């Protein structure tokens, strides 16, 4: 029970400021300073600053020293990140370690004039009754939706040995993504089948039932 | 600021060997170096710091080990559950610099893909439109491949492809293939196929559906 | 005139509700003792110095043992860190008031070189000496420490806290011994210092049957 809590999704219009949080609970607060690292899409990792909650000291990294300005607080247990003037570019997942120890959740913090859309959970399930598997990978196919990121579990976590999900791929301004499952065929249509799909960025949870088919195809 | 290399890149060792990247800065950082693991959808853990002071939980199989200007992450009895990307951190002085990372895979065996196509779900045709989804799943080597057949023509327009990294338990590679579509484009025809070819076979394996009876 | 005479209370309040901060226990140490001073150095330099403007010796028993114990804790604190233990130096507390007791009637047996000068010509490299030392060390530390665990950046803080005290009475007296107003300036900026800098902050602002952030 060790844990720097963060938002996940953020989004903002160009020009405009976030101000990311992080809600440490399960340590002393200050006995550790946590710094702030930046790792855009795709790969890398560029250390933002770092900020001692006891003290005071908060040495910027050049790069963000006028970007950015870390501060802390004593009570709430929780530190913060002004991040002024966000553009196209500072869009990219913020992360608050510990002193590089433990990492936290991170922040999906996105800088677009985008407008948010939920997205459009629909089930797959299998086709023409082809009982052609000891197993059945049905799935649900998330479309449609913005900004990223989106949990998606199955059976509200509960399965879990044979379910992938794919990164979220862009197309026409808006994010789509699935998730496949196999099971016993043993099971499924026998034992009932969700699949949950959650919207940080909007906040919307949501649950896709797979009833078999039309039982005509 | 402070330059650090990180050799290998890429790197695809299998079950059991002792697998090792090595990484080097410009200056000197008092073996104040550490190295940690990104997966796929996860936060980084950290596994050492100090050059080769474990994190305390991190298992006994990982082993830290330079000095003054190049140093060494190392695991002797590679496990199946150590597939990322780890990166190694310096914190000598600032600013922090982080390496750049060294990816590593683990070499399975060869295995086909299980396919199956799905045609678009009433719920989604009444809305408006019809996506089209086809999963290549778990099959290594990572290089596959797709090529959507309708009524015997075939075309890769507004197709959605998306891999996986390499999954946990199977650690094998599997695809999904969406083509997306409109209630009347997909109206417009009847047969719908998915033909996966992998180098496991010369035969492409294949899936098909009609609109009618269906 | 009339509207200064809120700078009174002033020099009555905020350097009372610290001689009373220090006359609770964790607030009672060698250094909260010399600062400690330093407010009966401004509040009775308040209520005796102030009000009536015997008035012009106690006007100088008081800024001639200021700059004094100025030089005092310079060199106390130093003895702290140049020495070989922990940080606190090792001026008892019985000899801190016999050492406190002999700053007053050398204050009163007293010369902008001998009461200010000497005093200052010192007092500034006692504690650059310091001020420096202190950073030396202050990372000779484990660069780990914090960021992995599993004399430090704050006690370099509490010298922030006495090094803006020395700064500020350094500013508000030299253009006088180079405007008279200017000097009586600092009897309001030391209690206003200690809040956003030293543990004074709730000690004293608290104290008052909890002022505002009191989980408000």
């Amino acid at each position: 029970e060790v844990q720097l809590q963060q938002s996940g999704a953020e989004l903002a219009r160009p020009g405009a400021s976030v101000k990311l949080s992080c809600k440490a609970s399960g340590y002393i607060f200050t006995d550790y300073y946590i710094n702030w690292v930046r790792q855009r899409t795709g790969q890398g990792f560029e250390w933002i600053g770092e900020i001692y909650p006891g003290s005071g000291n908060i040495d910027y990294n050049e790069r963000f020293k006028d970007k950015a300005t870390l501060t802390a607080d004593k009570s709430s247990s929780t530190a913060y990140m002004q991040l002024s003037s966000l553009t196209s570019e500072d869009s990219a997942v913020y992360f608050c370690v510990r002193g590089f120890g433990y990492w936290g959740q991170g922040t999906t913090l996105t800088v677009s004039s985008a407008k948010t859309t939920p997205p459009s959970v629909y089930p797959l399930a299998p086709g023409s009754a082809a009982q052609t598997n000891s197993a059945v990978t049905l799935g649900c196919l998330v479309k449609g939706y913005f900004p990223e990121p989106v949990t998606v579990t199955w059976n509200s976590g509960s399965l879990s040995s044979g379910v992938h999900t794919f990164p979220a791929v862009l197309q026409s301004d808006l994010y789509t993504l699935s998730s496949s499952v196999t099971v016993p065929s043993s099971t499924w249509p026998s034992e009932t089948v969700t699949c949950n799909v959650a919207h940080p960025a909007s906040s919307t949870k949501v649950d896709k039932k797979i009833v078999p088919r039309d039982c005509g195809c | 600021d402070i330059k650090m290399t990180q050799s290998p890149s890429s790197m695809y060792a299998s079950l059991g060997e002792r697998v090792t990247i090595t990484c080097k800065a410009s200056q000197d950082i008092n073996s104040y170096l550490s190295w940690f693991q990104q997966k796929p959808g996860k936060s980084p853990k950290t596994l050492i710091y100090r050059a080769n002071r474990l994190v305390d939980g991190v298992p006994s199989r990982f082993i830290g080990t330079g000095s003054g200007q190049d140093y060494s992450l190392t695991i002797s009895s590679l496990d199946y559950a150590d597939m990322g990307i780890y990166y190694c951190l310096q914190y000598d002085e600032f600013p922090y610099t982080f390496g750049g990372g060294t990816k590593l895979e683990i070499k399975r065996a060869d295995a086909a893909p299980t396919v199956s196509i799905f045609p678009p779900s009433s719920e989604q045709l009444t809305s408006g439109g019809a996506s089209v989804v086809c999963f290549l799943n778990n099959f290594y080597p990572k290089d596959i491949n797709v090529k959507w057949k309708i009524d015997g023509s075939e075309r890769q327009n507004g197709v959605l492809n998306s891999w996986t990294d390499q999954d946990s338990k199977d650690s094998t590679y599997s695809m999904s293939s969406t083509l997306t579509l409109t209630k009347d484009e997909y109206e417009r025809h009847n047969s719908y196929t998915c033909e996966a070819t992998h180098k496991t076979s010369t035969s492409p394996i294949v899936k098909s559906f009609n609109r009618n009876e269906c | 005139g009339i509207v200064m005479s809120l700078i009174v209370l002033a020099i009555v309040f905020g350097n009372v509700l610290v001689i009373t901060a220090i006359a609770f226990e964790r607030l009672q140490t060698v250094t909260n003792y010399f600062i400690t001073s330093l407010a009966c150095a401004d509040l009775v330099m308040g209520l005796a110095v102030v009000p009536f403007g015997f008035w012009t010796s106690i006007d100088v028993l008081c800024v001639t043992a200021s700059i004094e114990t100025l030089c005092v804790i310079a060199v106390d604190r130093y003895f702290a860190i140049t020495s070989p233990f922990k940080y606190q130096s090792l001026l008892t507390k019985n000899k801190a008031r016999v050492i406190i007791l002999m700053v007053w009637i050398v204050s009163g047996l007293t010369s902008s070189i001998v009461s200010f000068y000497v005093p200052l010509v010192i007092m500034v490299f006692v504690y650059s000496r310091v001020f420096q030392e202190a950073k030396r060390q202050l990372q000779k530390i484990d660069k780990s420490e914090g960021r992995f665990h599993v004399f430090c950046l704050k006690e370099h803080k509490a010298l922030k806290t006495l090094g803006i005290i020395m700064g500020t009475f350094t500013l508000c007296w030299l253009p006088f011994f180079i405007l008279n107003w200017i000097g009586y300036v600092n009897s309001g900026f030391n209690p206003l210092i200690y809040c956003r800098s030293p543990d004074f902050r709730i000690a004293f602002q608290e104290l008052l049957c909890l002022r505002r952030s009191s989980l408000k």
